[PDB]
Order: C-alpha cells, then structure tokens, then sequence
C-alpha cells in the first residue's frame, strides 16, 4: 500500500486536519508512515506528523504494509480530500 | 480518574484558546478529561492552582504561563505528576515543553528585513518582564543585527503588552523617534494590527512607507487590509504535541527528548514589500 | 465532587471562549471545577457528551449549540443534574437558559437603520439551520421591515456561516444584485469584517457608500477601519450569569425565573453615516 | 454607607470587572446594595448586577448597611478605581 499527493489546504498537514488523519490512521493494525522530505514518521503519531512542520505545496507518501493496508490507503485517501488536506 | 488539569493565563484569549483546543482534542483521542483554570499570569495563582489540581488527583498537568521562575521549575519537579509547558520558556530547560524555537524564528523575521535593505529596524515586543520577550525573542533581533553588523539601539524596541492598544500607541511612540525605522516586527499579530492602523491613522501607507511583520500567523493576520505578513507559530500543535507528549509521560512510554521544538517558517502576505 | 461539565461546540471561537471565561470564572468564585468539552456542533457528539459528562458524576452542566431539537430538550429534562443554556436558542424555551432577545437586538439595528433613511437593507446571517438565525434574528429583521411597511426581499439575505471568509463572499454576493441594499446588518462581527473588507476590495467607501451594522462587539469590532458599529452581546455576563444560575439549582436556592434575558443595545462606531 | 458613582469604563459595569466588584462586596456581612436606574439589586449577586446592564456614563449608587459597611464602601470605592469603572 503506498500513495503521493500534494497538499494543496493553505495550512498545510497541521492542526485539527493533521490530527483527524492521524486518527484515521490509527484506526488500523497495519503500519502507516508519511514520508516527507526523506524523513518518515509513524502516521498514528501526533509527535511525528505535526514534527515534520508540513506546508503547503509539499509532497508527501503515504505507506502502509499489514493485513489492513488497503483499507488503511483508502480511509486515508479519503481523509486527504474529507480534509481538503491535497491530492 | 484518568484526568489531567490545564493552567492557562486566560482562555478568552486567541492564542491560548487555540492551544487549548490542541489539547483538548489528544485529550478526547487519549480518554482524558480536562480541568480547566486561568491563572492571569499571577504567580501565587499559578503555583495555588497547582497544588489545587493534585488536590482532585489529576494524572497530569499542562502548564502554559509567561513567567516561569525557579520556584515554578522546582515546583513542577517535585509535583507526583507529570507536567509539560506548552508555547512557553523555561530557560533552565528542565521541565519537558513543547514550542517553537522564538529567538530563531525573530532572527530569521529580521534577517529577511534587512537582506531587503532596511537598517534602522524596529522591535515591539511583549512585556519584557517575560522571558520570552527579553530572552528569546529580543535576543534573535539582537543577534539579526550584530551579525548584519547594525548597531542594537533600544530607541528601536517598544514593549507592547499583547494588546491592540499597545501595538496602536508602539507604533506612534516609534515613529516620534529623531530617526524613524522603516521597518518593524512584532512580537504579535494583535500588537501588528494596532500598528498598520495607527500607521494609517497617521496617513503612512503599508507596505509603501512601512515594512511590517507579525509573529504568529493567527486568523487575526488574514483580517487586516493590508494582509499580514507574519512569522508561523504552529499554535494548535504546540496544544496537541504537548498533549501527547504528556500521555506518553503518564504511561511511561519512550520519551525521545523532552524538550520539544516544533518547526516554524514564515508568511509572507502584503504588509511587506 | 463539586464538578460541572461544559459542553462548547468550539472553544477556540472568539465569541465561545469569552462565554467559557465567564462561566469559570464564576465556577471558581463557587468552588466548582469544570470539565471542558468541544462538540463542533455535530448532534451525535452532543447527546453522547452529554450521557459522557454524567459518566464523571458531574453535578450540572452549562449546554451551548446551534442547533436545540426537541431530542435534545428532553435529553436535558430527563438528565439527573441542573443543565443550563448560555448564549441559545430553544424555541420550546423549558430549559434554563441565559442569552439576551436576538429577535429583539436584529430588530432594534433594523429600525435605526430604517429611521435614516435605508429602504433596501441586507441581513447577513449565520447558517439558516441554527434556530438562532433562522427563527430569531431573521425574524427581527422581518418584523423591522415590516413595520416600516418594507417589502421582505430574499435577494437582501445573504448566508454566511460565522466565517470571516462567508462575509467576504456575503458582500460580493449582495452586490452582484441587480439592485443593491444601502445597508447591511451582519449576524455576527467577523462576517462584518469580511463585509467591510470587501467592500474596500471592490472600491467602496465605508461608510459612505454603504452602512455596516455587526452584532456581538467583540474586540473584533475595534479592530478594523473605519470601526464597526454594532449590537452589543455581554457575552462575559452571558457565560456568568449562567453558571451562577446553574449554581442556585445546583443547591436548591430560590430560582426567579428559569428564562433569562440579559440587556443588549447599541455601540455606533464609525461604520454608520 | 453609601456612594454615588459615574461609570467611566467603556465598557461600563460588565465582565470580569464586574465580577471583581461582587467579589467584593461579597467579603462583608453587611448588605450591599447597588441602586441603578430606580432599581436595586445585590452587589453580592451577579445576576441582579449584570442583569441590570449599566453601560459607560450611567450612575450608580453602593449602599451598605451593617457591621462592616464602612469598610465595605471602602472596598468597594477601591475596586471601583482599583478596576477602573468609575469615580
């Protein structure tokens, strides 16, 4: 399971957005990441996401390898957009 | 039960009510329940309600205040409980905290300023009775300066108290200088708003006559014509992170560095040039 | 022990934050802890907060939404603990509830604007569903017009949803009429900056061109040029008053009626001729 | 006991300032009244207070009758400007 987009809200992958998807996230066994800029973070850790300071017009990956991964990508894929986060 | 109490200086603040919110969202993620109390930046309020919230047995407490003196440090240390600052400064640096680094974040504000040309640069900053104003934030201007090889004037430094009058009267006090700067940040966006319009109010034209940058980046930056140019402050995040900073502490998870520093950058809108 | 819940649709809110101090504040006064929780509005997260809050053994609760259905009336009735409202509308009015007359307030602004010469006056409302907007303040605004003996134009409504982003979109909605008002009256202080500001956006003069009425008066109201004119909510009080009610029930003392209505009246500023 | 005020404050007898001055008078014995437009209500009660919404250039009146009403007005005429409502 993996995705790119281009988060296109204005603020970027941060507060109350940043947290839902997280939340999405969470909501499976399987392990979630979100690389940006070489650097990769657990997608159910708070810490991690809101450390990597996302802005507007970056990219990110979304990865997911577990029994739930294609879920997992496809409840987040919609998060993306539910949270007009990018594309 | 699973609660954890939150001091704040005031919740009908925009900055605090934001972190606040921050908080309590992880708290509602984690099943904590929050208890909720405002200090006013009194310091025998601060460490009262501290001792108060151990009195209902919380399992945790963030601290938001902006004077945190060694009798607060020992005080959060002795407490049985965990306790994490949030966009806050403790310059002894022992108490885990969650911010943004605000001596970098203004340095970089006055850097920009100056590789656009300007020399005689102007600070309002918050009462510098506050660490974060007199120790961090006035020492990334100062830093800014000297290393542009610009002398630091205090003529150039107003102390502003947050407050939209403040940043009104900041702005007229400054430009009743012999030499006036041609540019000035503030160590807030309210305090930056008082100033474009007493600008204004005195016929000036931002950006045209002035250079102006706020510090961070709330809805207040997007309200103002022209819009303001002002450095990021994560503020929702600095609540969350610290927040769950705070879960990890109280479940005895793996802690990677207590003191956190979330990454900041810098807005540019119309207020500047 | 000695704890009430606070149920808020969203605490960073300029206007709910300001009603949360006043309620702690009192709660303090009276020794009284508060468990704070953000609803964003949604009804199922409500009534589950509500069912949640009971969960801590709360011993009252200070209820604020939008959107007050007959669920949610019976819900508060059946509630083992005193619950009170600040700040909303219940059509069926049997909950205590603290807030001023919205009809009356929108009314009152309506009629001033009408005694100075506007025959095409405009409402800018918050989200027609919230009973608040839809059966009180347009109700006042009818009523006004009405009695002016003023034809009730659709075309002169305009919904925003609080956002100062809907006011903006407000007023170029309002001027793409085909023939349009001289005046609008804003449900709220950030959609009339919005308003103001897009009117400047599009050339207009403020006021001369057109007359601007907000409604709450929150710091917001200072903090634009020229400065708002608008109905005054004590909010702080409205929050006060409503847990200092809570706490006469809460111990059983003299209730004089269950139904409050705090004071309102008008602030004329600079954004009216 | 007893004094004539004229609020000063714009916004006139409301909020936290309002909230200090029934503090205050709360700390005596002696009742303390505050008379506002030919209505009075209980300095001690913040619903009669803020119920009466006093706005900037009113004048109000502090009665107090009691053991401690001397020093009641006192505090009272202390807040008063210690709070910056009137004079």
């Amino acid at each position: 399971a993996q995705k790119t987009f281009k988060v296109t809200a204005d603020s970027g992958i941060h507060a109350r957005p940043a947290t839902v998807l997280v939340q999405t996230a969470s909501k499976y066994d399987a392990d979630v990441n979100l690389e940006y800029n070489g650097k990769t973070v657990n997608l159910k850790s708070i810490m991690g996401v809101m450390s990597l300071g996302i802005a507007k017009g970056a990219e990110i990956t979304i990865s997911a390898s577990g029994a739930d991964e294609n879920d997992a990508l496809n409840a987040l894929e919609e998060t993306m957009k539910s949270e007009g986060l990018g594309e | 039960t699973t609660t954890v109490g939150v001091i704040i200086p005031d919740i009908s603040s925009i900055f605090y009510s934001e972190l606040a919110r921050g908080i309590e969202d992880i708290a509602t993620m984690y099943k904590y329940n929050i208890i909720l109390s405002n200090s006013d930046q009194n310091m025998e309020k601060e460490l009262h309600l501290l001792n108060t919230m151990l009195g209902k047995q919380v399992d945790g407490i963030v601290f938001m205040g902006g004077n945190i003196t060694d009798e607060h440090v020992a005080e959060f240390k002795r407490s049985p409980v965990p306790i994490v600052l949030a966009a806050s400064v403790e310059e002894q640096e022992e108490t885990p905290s969650v911010a943004i680094d605000y001596e970098q974040a203004i340095y970089d504000a006055v850097k920009l300023l100056v590789d656009k040309g300007h020399t005689d640069i102007a600070f309002v900053s918050g009462p510098m009775a506050e660490p974060i104003n007199r120790s961090k934030k006035l020492q990334g201007y100062k830093r800014a300066l000297e290393e542009a090889n610009l002398p630091f004037n205090e003529q150039f430094v107003a102390e502003g108290d947050y407050t939209y009058d403040s940043g009104l009267e900041a702005l007229q006090h400054l430009m009743s200088l012999d030499k006036k700067p041609t540019a000035i940040l503030s160590a807030t966006d309210e305090m930056a708003l008082g100033i474009i319009h007493a600008a204004q109010d005195q016929g000036l034209s931002i950006p045209e006559d002035l250079d102006i940058i706020g510090f961070d980046n709330t809805r207040l930056s997007l309200m103002v014509r022209p819009q303001l140019s002002t450095v990021v402050q994560p503020t929702y995040d600095i609540g969350a992170v610290a927040m769950r900073l705070l879960t990890k502490l109280m479940n005895k998870e793996p802690v990677e560095e207590h003191i956190v520093e979330l990454p900041h950058r810098i807005e540019l809108r119309k207020s500047t040039k």
